[PDB]
């Protein structure tokens, strides 16, 4: 009887999640040694 | 779109730069100082103008008029943050450019740096990066001195080795302004928008004065056909064309069936005023329409082609009238 | 298709589907599985479920759409205050 | 009587974004305007007390977010209807974005004032009766989100 | 662009899981599961009606307060070496502030028109009730867009009008007839919000 | 009578109509009138004559606003479905089109009054290209009320 | 009849076909008609004869205003579902195309005038370039056509 | 009888079958077309000449016009669902390799001309990279026909 | 009374946010101006004490997030209601975010001010003055959360 | 049989095999058909030469031409769910990896072929770089082959 | 008394968020200072010993990271209830994102302190001072991170 | 995150270690720091798996 409670806090979170994972791991990628 | 932002960091800035054109002499302004007979004349008319009170303390009208560009040019380098202050430092690099040839001849032929600081334009100095005053080495210890300076990029067409006697003084200074043209129209290109169409005619013209001069100047001296094809800037309207024909010309009228391609170079090869003194106003005219433009960073490197055109002009006034020679003395630029 | 549902009580509390009439009502229930289907039956057996559940309720479905609209006013905000260089020289 | 029990999420979401936007415009005009300090007063450095005025016109928006935050915790409350939670979730937009708009506008015309007040003197007068008007669009914010809380 | 490719990032992928999810609902049976009925009956009227009061009068300012900028960077560039401007083109700033009054005239009406109920079902909640509840999310969406859009509209034609002054001083009052048509769409956004919530009433 | 829920696509569109007309009008005004006040400095004559992009692209926002006038009378509280989804595409019609009328505008408004500075024989034909651009703004116009009064 | 939301699809149809017709008639006239004003201040006699290409523009802008008037004489309440998608594939491909014939005449039209200032030998050659930009609008308009009459 | 959905898959066939040729056919004309005015500035005796690109941009056109009116043509209410997705399959091969095919022309056609301006020894090497860039083109019809009888 | 299962998630999320993003905030004013001291220091570093004023004000808007990250998390029971949950969400909201903000204003002029004070010491009396009006912004996040989520 | 919904796969397996196969095949002759241009000027003599990254690449579209006919001819009305899901697989297999390299063949087609003018003892290593850049196109045939056979 | 089967998934991503996001911030806090002491020691190579105090004050964001991470894997069993599972994820976000946050503020005055020092040696006692704010900020997300978890 | 540390400061090492070997003694030890980031991922790995 849970699914909406369930995409709310998968869905969401797996996003919210995955973007500090790509534009963390952008930040670091190209980064300034100069 | 790309005009309700740039408001937020060039807003003032860009105020102050068309408040600084209107410090321009006009027409009417250039009349009366043809009318002068002496320098202390010339003094006063133009302390009715906005140059006022600067020779309160003729060769001395040189420096105290392209003093006030250059502290007019450092105010404005001082405030513009990201988006303009790499652009203001790509107009200097012309400047650093003619300075560096100056300082690689004193260093060829054992010169210190003694000569450095009142021989040189103040707009590209050497005031900061320290590595360059403390050099004396012979030319060689003295390049990998020379690449802690933003003209490092431009030499990557210059071998180390090439520059000691091999290549001439002269060579050395036109290749690297062709990889300068390259880059700052490859720089405006990445900008876009109304800097992109109002500054690329300007740098399309200036890169084919690069084309007409060196070849028409390249006649009677012994560098070869290959030489003066790679001295071009390849970035103008005669790149894939005009290019090519100028390498074989060997002739003045030669150069000037391959102007006679384009309409705009054709009308100006009618000097037969100079050819220089036509190219000239058709800069000045380029200049001006960068002016109609209003949310753009063209609006800079116009002022600065147009002010060193205002410390030329009052000077070929005052030398028709220290020389007292005031027969030619109509043939300034009036730019407005 | 045949409906199905997992909590079809009684006695309000949020959203339970079965509501009685008068508030204090004597009555209550609870199926805490449920299927049931009318007017298409074949072969003595359910066709193809139609549950309750969703990926939606109208909860989360107002709550998402202004933490959505207001998650955008933020990213107007700071892409404005993640922008503001300084300048480099001082004079 | 008795509502969901998620309607009080909007009224406490209107509470945050009354403070939430509000910080982020009057932080821009801290941040824009102090950085112009910093350029005038290598120069002029006179009128440094005289230039903390587009610093505190900045003030006034951080406490026009505060106010009303205040004013919708306090009218906080279990259970309430789906029609009192939504009025301060609209009174705090109302607020908020304001707020965030004239954060922006006391920033950049208070940095471009303060470095053209320090070459001309007379454009302080002028430049003080711009960042009035800047100022006035956070008091637009309140007067209708204290009618909307107050309803 | 770093940035923007955040945005261009999440646009093109969001609108691509919407795509795919679109073509699997309707290629099984499943189009019986969207129910845009659903979505606009089974929320709120209270949801659109509260959001359109408070994008009434904030976006406007958010005009508002992007004219001033614009043009007031413009009023302090020029008036460095004309300090004269600062007289004469101040009407450029009230241009660009009479925009928010034409919000918070706007917002005080849409909220004197909102009153609360007891139903909860979408039937009891009748066609007066939604109706009433969409259009004052639709009139505060036309007074706050439009107030932003003619509120940039009379900012940059303001700064145009700050540094054309430097240079000439008859100038000023031949183009502020171009910043009244930029003003003039912020008249005919109230006209259009008063007219969407002039049949409006709920109970 | 209609669902409970038809009116609300009878009210976007009667926004809609709007609210991108006003953009249209926006950026035909501001991109324009850019070049007005950039062509008064070196040619302060015709000042006066050419604000006729700017008022063209004024033309834009009333085409917005009174089809937002015929729908937003048109509403009722509850009306039928058909009724509001043509009133919805009548919003988009005038709106989206107006919407690239005032790119049209402002676009070959700025550019043509920097070629009147430089020189004025270009403004019979600027002129002309401003009427191609004001069809577009009028071919908006005649789908709206031709699918709001159905 | 068929469903109540049928009729959403043909005013869709009905929208997409101006929206999109008029926002390619708006860069080709946007696009080309900066180069007017480039090509005019060197050359002022080819300026009435290079105004081929913005109303070449035109002509896309009414190829929308056939198909989106034709679709709302054709609207009725209760339309059955195969009918409204048939004039949403109408309107989606004499747009869309209409957007590619629109984007493909401001391209080689500011080219074309761009150069004609430099030689008078491609104003032939530039009417060529232009009209295989313009059938591709054309080509928009008889799939529509055929499309809505089923 | 199919379902009332089914209809919408082919009408989208039909749809994307012209739009995302007629992208293809826009991108290659004006890609290309830019480079003929380059090239005429020097060497206008190679206009007629230099046509030769953007016809083969045209046969783009026209390969989506083809399938067009044969997804159009078997366009019923009441279509099977294994009859509608054959359609769908076959407006996307043809529309979607012919916009692969119309980048790769425009690229070739703009190098090939200033190319051949240069040197006039290109032409019969630039008439062969275009002939393989073309054919692509038809690599969509021939699945788009086959996709279609079925 | 008791409340559903998943209702204990957004007081959790606000002991987190009021801790997250106010850290984010406290780095950004350690990190803008300390390239700031970086720079000073090779010109005047008489002043290495006293430029240290906006790295400590930057780390009070970090105690600002700890002292209600631990006031949330103290209220954390099994089984709270929706309403009493919400109002530690918006509370973690207002003093993170508007920290976070607070946080950026900080490393502005904190990186603009201590590179004027090298060139002129006249700056320090005025710098300070613009970081305390940055810094209260912080504290305006702190009375809103505390008045949030204590009740 | 299956069910009704079951073709939708196997019809973007012999879409997508046609679509990505000639998206990397038009970018291999694109990027390789500057490269030709370019050195043409200096170096004529290899042009005929030169043209073997664009026939290299011509086959990477004639490998999604063999594997499409031969999915479409398995396509029957209503297969089973465990066969339409062998030929989507199949038809990504290759076109993807037809679109790798249409990459591959395309970035060392353009570089190699500006090394081979100013030095021709290139020509026997460019050509052989080649094959490792083709025969990956040629492993998604084996795999693209044993899937929709099954 | 025991929980639903989707419970455990939220404890474990706060184990892995508090192990992931904190060794990000400690990349980039070795990265980014990491090539300072490689511009440093091309001229002044006497502080490469001493200069290694920004790569091992972003060691302890990870050590930070790391002792949370076998807190909540210790706490886990099937049937855990969602109140407590809920705590771990609350817990590992507090630790990882701000540990990220802490783990970027420490590589940016890393990076620039250790530039000066080339050209003053002063700074060195100053900017250890400064790093020390930004290696709190991982300290103060340590501890909410386990009044979190040991709930 | 520890290849990123890894690639970063083996990259801006190994250039000043040929401009001057004393770096070599220190590029290592910074390269440690940045290795055991890794292995503290299979603490958490290792001890998660075998529940
Ligand atoms: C490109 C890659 C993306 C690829 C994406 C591929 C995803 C396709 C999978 C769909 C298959 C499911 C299916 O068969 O239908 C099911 C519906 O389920 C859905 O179709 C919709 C589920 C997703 C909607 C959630 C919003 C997405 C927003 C995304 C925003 C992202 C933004 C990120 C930035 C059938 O439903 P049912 O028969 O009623 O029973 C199950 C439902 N029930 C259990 C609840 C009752
Ligand atoms: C990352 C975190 C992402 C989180 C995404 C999760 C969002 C929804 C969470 C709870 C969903 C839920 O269960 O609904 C509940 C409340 O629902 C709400 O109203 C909560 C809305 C929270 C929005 C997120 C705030 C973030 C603020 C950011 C702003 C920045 C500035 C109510 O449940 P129900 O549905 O009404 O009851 C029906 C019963 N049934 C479900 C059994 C059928
Ligand atoms: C699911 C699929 C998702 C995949 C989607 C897209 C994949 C592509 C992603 C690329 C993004 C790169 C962004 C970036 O460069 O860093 C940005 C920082 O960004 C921030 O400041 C943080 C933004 C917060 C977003 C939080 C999301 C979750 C919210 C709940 C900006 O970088 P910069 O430091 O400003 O430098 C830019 C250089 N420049 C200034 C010259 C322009
Ligand atoms: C990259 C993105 C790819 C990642 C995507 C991931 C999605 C995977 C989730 C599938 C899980 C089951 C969903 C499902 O309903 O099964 C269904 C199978 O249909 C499919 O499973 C087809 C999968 C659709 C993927 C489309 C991507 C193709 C892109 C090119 C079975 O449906 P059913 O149970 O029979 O109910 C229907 C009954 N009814 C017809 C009576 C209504
Ligand atoms: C990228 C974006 C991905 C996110 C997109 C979509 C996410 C949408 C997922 C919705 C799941 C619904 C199923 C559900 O109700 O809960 C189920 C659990 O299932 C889970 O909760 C698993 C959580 C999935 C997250 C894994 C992503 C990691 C991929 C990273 C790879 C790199 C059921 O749990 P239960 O205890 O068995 O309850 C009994 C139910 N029963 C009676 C039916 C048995």
């Amino acid at each position: 009887f849970e699914y909406p409670v369930v995409f709310n806090l998968v869905l969401w979170i797996m996003i919210g999640l995955a973007l500090t994972l790509i534009v963390t791991c952008y930040n670091i990628w190209n980064m300034d040694p100069g | 779109f790309p005009e309700l932002y740039f408001n937020v960091d060039n807003g003032y800035l860009e105020g102050l730069v068309r408040g600084l054109k209107a410090g321009v002499l006009s027409q009417a302004d250039y009349l009366n100082l043809v009318q002068c007979e002496t320098l202390e004349d010339l003094k006063l008319h133009l302390q009715s103008t906005d140059y006022g009170n600067f020779l309160a303390n003729v060769s001395v009208i040189d420096d105290r008029l392209k003093e006030k560009m250059v502290v007019e040019f450092r105010h404005m380098r001082n405030h513009a943050y990201e988006p303009l202050a790499s652009f203001l430092d790509f107009i200097t690099y012309s400047y650093m450019i003619d300075n560096v040839i100056l300082l690689i001849t004193g260093t060829l032929h054992q010169r210190s740096i003694a000569e450095l600081v009142p021989k040189c334009h103040p707009l590209g100095s050497f005031e900061q990066m320290e590595a360059v005053n403390i050099a004396q080495t012979p030319a060689e210890l003295y390049n990998a001195i020379l690449v802690d300076t933003p003209l490092a990029a431009f030499f990557q067409d210059c071998i180390s080795e090439q520059d000691l006697d091999e290549m001439n003084i002269e060579i050395i200074r036109n290749t690297l302004y062709k990889a300068y043209l390259e880059s700052f129209y490859k720089f405006c290109t990445l900008l876009g928008g109304t800097t992109a169409d109002a500054m690329c005619p300007i740098l399309e013209f200036e890169a084919d004065r690069r084309a007409f001069i060196i070849t028409i100047n390249s006649f009677g001296t012994e560098l070869s056909k290959e030489d003066r094809a790679k001295l071009f800037p390849h970035c103008g309207r005669l790149y894939p064309e005009g290019l090519a024909q100028l390498a074989r010309a060997d002739d003045y009228e030669q150069v000037k069936n391959v102007a006679d391609y384009y309409p705009e170079y054709k009308l100006l090869f009618e000097g037969a005023k100079t050819l220089e003194d036509r190219f000239f106003e058709h800069e000045v005219k380029l200049n001006k329409l960068a002016f109609l433009n209003q949310f753009h960073f063209g609006v800079f490197y116009a002022f600065v082609k147009l002010k060193e055109q205002e410390c030329r002009n009052i000077v070929w006034i005052a030398e028709c009238i220290a020389q007292r020679h005031r027969a030619k003395i109509d043939n300034y630029i009036p730019i407005f | 298709y045949s409906f199905h549902c997992e909590h079809v009580s009684s006695e309000n509390e949020d959203g339970n589907l079965l509501v009685p009439d008068t508030q204090p009502s004597l009555w209550q229930m609870t199926f805490r599985d449920f299927q049931i289907q009318a007017f298409n039956v074949t072969d003595k057996k359910f066709s193809y479920a139609s549950d309750c559940a969703g990926f939606f309720s109208p909860g989360i479905w107002m709550g998402l759409l202004t933490s959505l609209f207001m998650l955008f006013i933020f990213t107007y905000g700071l892409h404005m205050i993640l922008s503001l260089k300084t300048m480099d020289r001082f004079d | 009587k008795n509502g969901p029990e998620y309607a009080s999420f909007f009224a406490v979401m209107g509470a945050s974004a009354a403070m939430v936007f509000s910080a982020l415009g009057a932080a821009y005009g801290t941040a824009k305007s102090g950085t112009g300090i910093a350029a005038m007063s290598v120069m002029r450095p006179e009128m440094i007390m005289k230039s903390i005025i587009p610093v505190v016109m900045a003030g006034i928006i951080a406490i026009y977010g505060l106010v009303v935050a205040v004013l919708i915790a306090n009218s906080l409350n279990d259970g309430i209807s789906l029609y009192r939670s939504f009025l301060q979730l609209g009174a705090g937009l109302s607020v908020g974005l304001s707020g965030l708009a004239a954060g922006f506008a006391i920033g950049i015309v208070g940095d471009a004032g303060v470095r053209g007040t320090a070459q001309q003197p007379r454009l302080f007068v002028g430049m003080i009766l711009i960042l009035i008007f800047a100022e006035v669009l956070g008091l637009y914010g309140l007067i209708v989100a204290l009618i909307l809380s107050t309803k | 662009t770093g940035l923007v490719l955040l945005y261009s990032g999440v646009f093109v992928a969001f609108w691509a899981c919407l795509l795919v999810v679109g073509i699997c609902y309707t290629i099984f049976d499943l189009g019986f599961r969207f129910d845009v009925a659903w979505f606009l009956t089974e929320t709120s009227p209270f949801m659109w009606s509260n959001l359109g009061i408070g994008l009434a009068i904030s976006l406007s300012v958010v005009g508002a307060a992007w004219g001033i900028y614009i043009t007031g960077s413009s009023i302090i560039g020029g008036g460095v070496k004309a300090p004269r401007i600062k007289t004469k083109n101040l009407v450029s700033i009230i241009f660009c502030e009479a925009v928010a009054i034409y919000g918070i005239i706007m917002a005080i009406v849409i909220s004197n028109m909102a009153e609360p109920f007891s139903a909860t079902d979408p039937k009891a909640i009748g066609h007066r009730n939604y109706h009433a509840g969409y259009s004052m999310f639709g009139a505060g969406l036309t007074v706050g867009l439009s107030n932003l859009f003619c509120g940039v509209c009379v900012g940059i034609v303001g700064s145009g009008a700050a540094l054309a002054d430097a240079q000439n001083p008859s100038l000023f009052v031949k183009i502020l007839i171009v910043e009244i048509f930029g003003s003039a769409i912020g008249l005919f956004g109230v006209i259009v919000a008063i007219l969407q919530t002039s049949r409006v009433k709920m109970g």
